[PDB]
């Protein structure tokens, strides 16, 4: 396996790369709820 | 005799003659079915038997667009009912053909 | 004429009889490899009595 | 994804249509939506008017025009009496430049037809009858036309054809049933199509171990074939004649008339319009003394 | 937190994670393109009160059924 | 626990069999090579092939076979390239009107049909002359050519049976889907083929050859281990591969095979599949007309409630006619 | 009795559940825990049989007729006489060849073979599963299932397939089928071959696995090898009953229409729509 | 608690995200199919609108 | 193979990873019961 | 960010990328020619107005 600083060091990029995702995902929905909302 | 007879002064059931205790019913294996005797018997449940065939004294051409190039015989059902295809459904027929001193 | 039998009902016992003797003769074939069975009132041979085991023999090569 | 199902035969045959509720659900809202609703009737005296009327004698005055709404709904979109009519003068049977109405010729035969189906093909129609929605349903075209092809062409049992049976009615071959395999092909292609007409499978007329008994089929079975019968007379007493009165942008390609088939009134359902009853509300159209007991309201 | 990661090859993780969202928006697209309210290909321009809403009710004639009669 | 169900490592040989044993007359065609992809499920040599002069003629035949069945596919969707692929499985070549009977028909009505069956069919016993020679050649048994005889023999009552009928038009055409819609429509010609007990016994046989391939197949692959795959030494000089086969299937149903007479079992399955086959279409037509009636004769059939009865004016009104010819004509109904 | 080299292999072990209490043999047959209750269910199922055979209208082979019940029982289970005494009969079928499944590897584990024969097995038991509980309970109702009769079972096999229209057109059943007359081919072909050097004619060796790749070459032009032919028996014959098994489920819980009209795609493919 | 040493957690947190995963598409597809809940087609109809079973 | 200070160091992610996941369930069943309840 | 093509062999990943892309082109065109609005090769010169749409509510 991988030393503690190289698993921090990836966990945060994966941390990051999740909440960008999710973001762009967020930006998306409100995009389409603006458009035609499904509730 | 579809039913045994009743007894008015009970509503008891007399089967030959005599009382039976409880609900009388007629007894009958699954679904009242019964095997089947002969084939006369099977027979005599359907239809007369058919007609003989209605067949043409001799025979006359279709036009040659009226004639088929595909022979199958279930080709209408199992093929041209769905495909609505133009070039596929033209191919279905001969063209036209004519002696050429006739054009 | 018959009623009964037909050449279906026929052909199908012609089948049945000739398929039984094909089912002996191959258990008797079956039988050629662990027969007779050893048991404690002595050696058994079950029914129907196997085929002798047979030897096979090698070429001589080239 | 859930599928309906309906038994139609005995536990563990297998004799079951089959359904995707989906599927079901938007054809029969399709058909409740649009469903056009009737006129409500009434009952005056008096003497007929009419200077051209040869079918509809029988019935009074209110309702032979509640029976021109409707033929004008059902047709050709409501209160549409351009459609069949010289409107200045409902009388006429031409155009003022002398044409003829070529509709109004046509739904006086129409007429006639859609009396004589209610009438005399009752052990079809039953209770439920025919309008002219039915095939219509709205438009000037049914669904289903159909004209000559080629001479092996199946519907042809709908018009100038009989026989269908191919299975012998006996253990042993015999000189009675010489059928070929293939006309058990080319009664397998009609079958396919009866199927499809109905949206139904071959296990609601027929137990198929064996296709030619009628006591393990479903009384279904012979409902269709009062059908094939029925149909024959449409097509080879009213609708084939009428060659000579359409524009020929109607006739087929041998100039032929267009005729009907069992789809031309189920459009894919097991009854017209999934049952809906509208006969009974049109006495015009019964052709029958009276519908289910209530008597016909003649004069 | 980040301990997680120690029994796996980072590499691998993302093949893994890249396939996972592959597939999902790939689901989650062809169930609205299936629907109505969502067929944005065909109706993707009407406005929102134009658009598809599911029945709040079906309804018939008291005679009509769907299915055939049968057991 | 290693399942032995692909080859992780195969071997090359340099120098390779494939040139044959010691066999005479003949050619051997081509060299042989190796398929890395063959030699990961069995053995990797894709490699030389035997022909010999009933091999060659059985190509040619069978060659003009099917160019005469796919060029009259082709014609019959007007030569158009696109439609012989998009209407591909909706083809045949179909076989005479039933009018002719036995009489030689037009070309384009069945004559074509009869020249590609006559050739397939010299093709075919080319074909089963050549495999026996091999066998000979080879010093083996003849064992696969009476095997191969088998399916001959069901085939050959595609051509019988029309024959004993009186008709060609009865014959199978060919046809990807048209030759499925003639298995059904015989079925229904001749009144429900599941009461035919030879059609029932050939189902038996094939079940039964799938359930001993089965057992057979996993058998061996389970003591593959300890060599139960070297059969013929295992038959020759019987291994504990051998021994656990046979004591797992005694100890499993009670009574057990032999390495070599699993074999036997395996060959009369196979055989007795296309064989009572064979018998089964040879009587329809012939001996029984309506094979359900047959059954109900000799009490095959299950009784079930009546779904409908008929009254009398009925069962005279609802009797059909045996179906005849298509009109041969256009109807005008004007008068 | 025993084979004459049997006695050696009938040690203790290998047991799945019972350990040593049910170890031990009933003249050829190993018993184990799962041949208990193989047994019993083996001996309920058949009784339960008979008696539907008794409350039936005949005793003819042929015609009797368990039926499982109506489908408006949906997933209850049914009146005996209705329908019940066949949801019995199913569940006592799944036991006892559950139990035949597990029997089977207690017997492999005890003479260090793989486990092959189980699985291969499985199978089978798939396609009966599928028939009587996947398929029935996606549509449903139990009565969907098969009725247990020689002839009965197939009345409904024919109705089912009509039930389609034209079942011919069911493009799994397609596959099935080759994998079933491709099963019978193989079987035929290896077979043959090792009957035939095994039995060469008379005054000939015993021949040798270079014969049979060599014949087997010039047949398919390629050699298969003896460890190939088994994998490929094993995957054709049990490939069908998998085939078999999407074949029937597909038909009625996923299709509805006639299969004839699933060939719909293949047309509109847009290369030549 | 010493269940994470009678188990090894990996095995565990495998297994139970996806009897998770499994469990909450069970659910919404279930929810997907019925009347009340096809929230894709009818999602925008108020509490009193959305379609309720039968007395 | 597992220390119970190992079992002690993940336990408190554990426990506190299902507590975020049963509050983001809790709020999101809130939700849909605000808009369309099942009692 | 560079250093993922020492995690990853560029080689590999560029022929990967590649098939994707292409895959999902094929993917939504062919999807686009086989519905109604988007059939643009028979009716791509109609102008937006013309085009067609899929069916709205009926607002009842
Ligand atoms: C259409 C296509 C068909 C396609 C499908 C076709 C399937 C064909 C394969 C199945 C049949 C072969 C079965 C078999 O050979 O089992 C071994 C057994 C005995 O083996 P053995 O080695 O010869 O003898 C052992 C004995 O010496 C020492 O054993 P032990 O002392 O430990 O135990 C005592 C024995 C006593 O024997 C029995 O109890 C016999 C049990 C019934 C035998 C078969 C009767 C017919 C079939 C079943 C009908 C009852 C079924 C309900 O105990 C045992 O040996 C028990 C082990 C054998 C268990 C065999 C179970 C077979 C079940 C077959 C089911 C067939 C279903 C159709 O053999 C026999 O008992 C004699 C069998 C003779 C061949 C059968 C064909 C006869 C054709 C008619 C010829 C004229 C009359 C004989
Ligand atoms: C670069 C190191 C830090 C960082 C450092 C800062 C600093 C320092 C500031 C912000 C600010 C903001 N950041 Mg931050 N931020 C990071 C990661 C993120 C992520 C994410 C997905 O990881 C998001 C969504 C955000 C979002 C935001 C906004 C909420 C906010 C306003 C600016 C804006 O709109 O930026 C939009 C950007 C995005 C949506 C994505 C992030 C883009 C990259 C990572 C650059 C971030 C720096 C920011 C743009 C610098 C602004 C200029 C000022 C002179 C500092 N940041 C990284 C991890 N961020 C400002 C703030 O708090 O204002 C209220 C601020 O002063
Ligand atoms: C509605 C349809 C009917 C039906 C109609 C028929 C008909 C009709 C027949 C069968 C036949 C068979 N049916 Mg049935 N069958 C039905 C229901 C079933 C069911 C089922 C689960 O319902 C099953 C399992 C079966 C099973 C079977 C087989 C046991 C049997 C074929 C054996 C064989 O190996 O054939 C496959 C093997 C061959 C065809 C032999 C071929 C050998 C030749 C030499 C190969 C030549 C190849 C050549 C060189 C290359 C040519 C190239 C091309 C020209 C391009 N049927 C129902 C009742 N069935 C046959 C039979 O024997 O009936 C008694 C038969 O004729
Ligand atoms: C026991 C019953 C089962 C059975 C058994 C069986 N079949 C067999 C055998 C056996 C034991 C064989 O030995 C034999 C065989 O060869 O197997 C590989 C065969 C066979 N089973 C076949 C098929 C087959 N078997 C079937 C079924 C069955 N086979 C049953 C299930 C089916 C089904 C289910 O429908 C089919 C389709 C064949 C693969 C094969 C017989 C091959 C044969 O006779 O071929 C004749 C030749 C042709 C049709 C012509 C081919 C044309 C070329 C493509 C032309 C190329 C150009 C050429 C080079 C030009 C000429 C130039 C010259 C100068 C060279
Ligand atoms: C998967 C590929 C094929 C396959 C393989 C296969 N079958 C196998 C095996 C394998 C590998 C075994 O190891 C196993 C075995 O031990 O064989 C000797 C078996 C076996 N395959 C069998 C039969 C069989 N396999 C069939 C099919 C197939 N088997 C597939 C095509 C069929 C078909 C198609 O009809 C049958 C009949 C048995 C000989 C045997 C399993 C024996 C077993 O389970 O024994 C215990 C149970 C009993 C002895 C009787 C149970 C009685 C019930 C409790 C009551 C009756 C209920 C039943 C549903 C009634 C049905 C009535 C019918 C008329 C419909
Ligand atoms: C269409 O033509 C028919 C012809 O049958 C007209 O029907 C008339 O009225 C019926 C009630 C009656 O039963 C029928 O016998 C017949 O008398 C129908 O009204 C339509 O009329 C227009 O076309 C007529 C036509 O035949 O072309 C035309 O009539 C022409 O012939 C009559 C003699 O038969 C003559 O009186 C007309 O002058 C003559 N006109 C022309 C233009 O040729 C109608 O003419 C007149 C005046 O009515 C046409 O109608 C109109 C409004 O012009
Ligand atoms: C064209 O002719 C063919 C061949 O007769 C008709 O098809 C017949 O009927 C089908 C039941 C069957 O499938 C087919 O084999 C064949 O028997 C087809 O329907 C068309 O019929 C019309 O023309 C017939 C014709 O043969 O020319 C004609 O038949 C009658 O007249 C001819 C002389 O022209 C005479 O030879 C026939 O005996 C006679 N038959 C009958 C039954 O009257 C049809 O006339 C009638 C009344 O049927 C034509 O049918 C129509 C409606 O015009
Ligand atoms: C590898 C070799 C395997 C061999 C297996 C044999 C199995 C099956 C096939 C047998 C042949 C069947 C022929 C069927 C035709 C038939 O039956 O036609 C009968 C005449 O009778 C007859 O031809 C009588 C036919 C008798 C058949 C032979 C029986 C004697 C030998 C048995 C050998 C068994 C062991 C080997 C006519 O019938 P119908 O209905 O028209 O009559 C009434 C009309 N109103
Ligand atoms: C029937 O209902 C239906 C219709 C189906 C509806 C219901 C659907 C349901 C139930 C959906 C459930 C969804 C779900 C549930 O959990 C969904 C969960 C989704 C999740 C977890 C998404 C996570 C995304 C994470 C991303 C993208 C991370 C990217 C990481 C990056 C980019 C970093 C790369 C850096 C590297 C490599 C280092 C380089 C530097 C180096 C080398 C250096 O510096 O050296
Ligand atoms: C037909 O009926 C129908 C309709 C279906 C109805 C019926 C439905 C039914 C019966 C439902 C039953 C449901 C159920 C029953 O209990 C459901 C049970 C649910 C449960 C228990 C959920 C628990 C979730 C826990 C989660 C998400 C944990 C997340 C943890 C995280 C994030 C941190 C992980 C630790 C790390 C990363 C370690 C780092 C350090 C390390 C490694 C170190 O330091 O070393
Ligand atoms: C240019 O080359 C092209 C591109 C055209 C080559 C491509 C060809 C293609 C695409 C060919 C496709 C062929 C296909 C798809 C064929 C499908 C065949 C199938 C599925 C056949 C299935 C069954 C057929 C049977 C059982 C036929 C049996 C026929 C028999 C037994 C016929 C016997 C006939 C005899 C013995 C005739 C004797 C002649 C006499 C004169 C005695 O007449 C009776
Ligand atoms: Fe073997």
């Amino acid at each position: 396996g991988m030393t503690e600083e190289e698993a921090r060091r990836f966990h945060g990029y994966m941390v990051t790369g999740t909440l960008g995702y999710v973001v762009v995902a967020s930006v998306a929905h409100f995009l389409a709820w603006s458009w035609r909302p499904w509730f | 005799p579809t039913a045994w007879p009743v007894d008015p002064t009970t509503g008891q059931t007399l089967i030959n003659g005599r009382p039976v205790v409880g609900r009388v019913f007629i007894m009958r294996k699954t679904d009242g079915t019964v095997k089947y005797p002969n084939v006369a018997d099977v027979v005599a449940h359907e239809a007369l038997a058919p007609l003989p065939p209605v067949v043409g004294s001799s025979y006359q051409q279709a036009p040659i667009t009226n004639q088929r190039r595909m022979r199958g015989i279930m080709i209408q059902s199992t093929l041209w009912d769905m495909d609505r295809k133009r070039s596929a459904t033209r191919q279905r027929y001969y063209p036209a053909s004519t002696p050429a001193n006739q054009l | 004429m018959m009623e009964y039998i037909d050449g279906a009902q026929i052909a199908l016992y012609a089948f049945w009889l000739f398929f039984f003797g094909l089912i002996i003769y191959l258990r008797r074939e079956d039988k050629r490899e662990g027969y007779p069975l050893e048991s404690p009132q002595g050696p058994r041979d079950g029914w129907p009595k196997g085929a002798p085991k047979k030897t096979y023999v090698h070429r001589d090569h080239g | 994804a859930a599928t309906d199902t309906v038994q139609v035969g005995y536990r563990g045959t297998a004799m079951e249509q089959n359904y995707d509720h989906g599927d079901l659900k938007t054809k029969f809202a399709q058909v409740k939506l649009p469903q056009s609703p009737p006129p409500a009737g009434e009952s005056p005296p008096g003497p007929l008017p009419w200077k051209n009327v040869q079918v509809l004698n029988d019935i009074s005055i209110a309702e032979f025009n509640r029976t021109m709404i409707a033929m004008s709904t059902w047709v050709a979109g409501t209160g549409n009496c351009a459609y069949c009519h010289n409107v200045a003068a409902f009388q006429d049977d031409t155009l003022p430049n002398g044409k003829p109405l070529y509709t109004k010729i046509v739904a006086r035969r129409m007429l006639q037809m859609t009396r004589n189906i209610n009438g005399n093909y009752s052990q079809h129609v039953k209770n439920t009858g025919v309008t002219c929605y039915t095939c219509h349903m709205g438009k000037p075209l049914p669904n289903g036309l159909w004209f000559y092809s080629s001479q092996t062409d199946y519907l042809r049992h709908y018009l100038d054809r009989d026989g269908a049976r191919v299975i012998t009615q006996g253990v042993a071959p015999s000189n009675a049933n010489r059928s070929s395999t293939k006309q058990a092909e080319w009664t397998y292609a009609l079958m396919i199509s009866q199927s499809r007409s109905l949206g139904v499978n071959c296990t609601y007329c027929h137990n198929t171990r064996q296709f030619a008994s009628w006591r393990e089929a479903p009384p279904a079975r012979v409902t269709a074939y009062h059908g094939i019968l029925m149909l024959r007379d449409v097509n080879q007493n009213y609708l084939a004649p009428l060659q000579p009165v359409y524009p020929a942008v109607r006739l087929g390609a041998m100039g032929d008339a267009p005729k009907a088939q069992c789809v031309t009134c189920h459009n894919g359902a097991y009854k017209p319009l999934y049952g809906a009853q509208m006969a009974k509300d049109f006495p015009a159209m019964w052709g029958r003394a009276d519908w289910n007991g209530v008597p016909f309201p003649g004069i | 937190m980040h301990r997680i990661w120690l029994m796996y090859d980072p590499r691998r993780v993302m093949v893994a994670l890249v396939g996972f969202l592959a597939v999902l928006a790939l689901v989650i697209h062809f169930v609205l393109l299936s629907s109505q309210r969502y067929s944005w290909i065909e109706n993707g321009t009407l406005g929102a009160d134009q658009a598809p809403v599911g029945a709040s009710a079906p309804a018939a004639a008291a005679e009509m059924s769907p299915l055939p009669p049968g057991r | 626990e290693y399942q032995n169900l692909f080859t992780r490592v195969q071997v090359r040989t340099v120098p390779e069999p494939g040139i044959p044993i010691d066999e005479s007359t003949g050619t051997r065609y081509g060299t042989g090579t190796f398929s890395y992809l063959a030699g990961k499920f069995g053995d990797a040599q894709i490699g030389p092939i035997y022909l010999g002069w009933a091999g060659v003629l059985s190509l040619i035949f069978g060659f003009i076979a099917i160019e005469i069945i796919g060029l009259n596919m082709w014609a019959s969707v007007g030569w158009d390239p696109v439609e012989f692929i998009r209407q591909l499985p909706w083809l045949a070549l179909e076989p005479p009107p039933p009018q002719y009977g036995l009489r030689v028909p037009p070309l384009n009505q069945g004559g074509w049909y009869l020249m590609a069956g006559f050739f397939l069919t010299v093709s075919i016993i080319l074909w089963w002359i050549r495999i026996y020679r091999r066998a000979r050649a080879l010093q083996m048994g003849s064992h696969l050519p009476w095997a191969f005889a088998s399916a001959i023999f069901l085939y050959s009552t595609f051509f019988f049976q029309p024959l004993l009928v009186g008709s060609w038009s009865e014959m199978v055409p060919f046809g990807i889907f048209p030759h499925l819609d003639w298995t059904s429509a015989f079925s229904i010609r001749y009144g429900n083929l599941y009461y035919n007990p030879f059609h029932a016994l050939s189902i038996a046989f094939l079940y039964g050859s799938a359930v001993l391939f089965a057992m057979h197949g996993a058998t061996i692959l389970a003591v593959a281990r300890m060599g139960g795959e070297r059969e013929i030494e295992q038959i020759t000089d019987r291994g504990t591969a051998a021994e656990r086969s046979m004591l797992f299937w005694r100890w499993c149903m009670g009574f057990n095979a032999t390495m070599e007479s699993i074999h036997r079992w395996a060959w009369w399955f196979a055989v007795l599949t296309t064989f009572t086959g064979g018998i089964g279409i040879l009587l329809t037509g012939t001996v029984v007309d309506n094979w359900y009636l047959w059954g109900v004769k000799h009490g095959l059939v299950a009784p079930y409630p009546a779904q409908n009865q008929l009254t009398p004016e009925q069962q005279d009104l609802l009797r059909g006619r045996y179906q005849g010819t298509a009109p041969d004509s256009f109807p005008s109904y004007v008068v | 009795a025993m084979l004459s080299f049997e006695k050696k292999y009938r040690v203790r072990g290998g047991t799945l559940i019972g350990g040593d209490l049910f170890d031990f043999w009933f003249g050829p047959f190993y018993v184990g825990f799962f041949g208990v209750t193989t047994i019993f269910f083996v001996t309920l199922g058949t009784l339960l049989c008979v008696w539907g055979a008794a409350m039936g209208p005949t005793w003819n082979l042929w015609q009797i007729n368990i039926a499982p019940p109506d489908l408006k029982y949906g997933l209850g289970l049914a009146p005996l006489r209705e329908g019940g005494l066949w949801q019995i009969i199913t569940l006592c079928a799944l036991g006892a060849f559950g139990s035949w499944a597990l029997r089977q590897a207690e017997i492999a584990r005890k003479l260090g073979m793989g486990m092959h024969i189980p699985w291969a097995y499985g199978g089978a038991i798939l396609a009966y599963t599928t028939l009587v509980v996947i398929r029935p309970f996606l549509l449903g109702a139990w009565g969907h299932g098969f009725p247990y009769g020689i002839f009965s079972h197939l009345d409904w096999v024919s109705n089912v397939g009509y039930q389609y229209l034209h079942f011919h057109y069911n493009p799994a059943h397609m596959i099935a089928v080759t994998f079933f007359f491709t099963n019978c081919l193989a079987l035929a072909m290896h077979g043959s071959l090792i009957l035939s050097v095994t039995n060469p004619p008379k005054g000939t060796p015993t021949g040798t696995s270079e014969q049979e790749n060599v014949f087997f070459r010039d047949l398919l032009g390629y050699s298969i090898g003896a460890i190939g032919i088994h994998r490929l028996g094993l995957f054709l014959a049990v490939g069908a009953a998998v085939w078999s098994a999407i074949c029937i489920v597909i038909s009625g819980p996923f299709w509805t229409q006639g299969w004839p009209e699933w060939w719909n795609w293949w047309l509109n493919l847009p290369i030549w729509k």
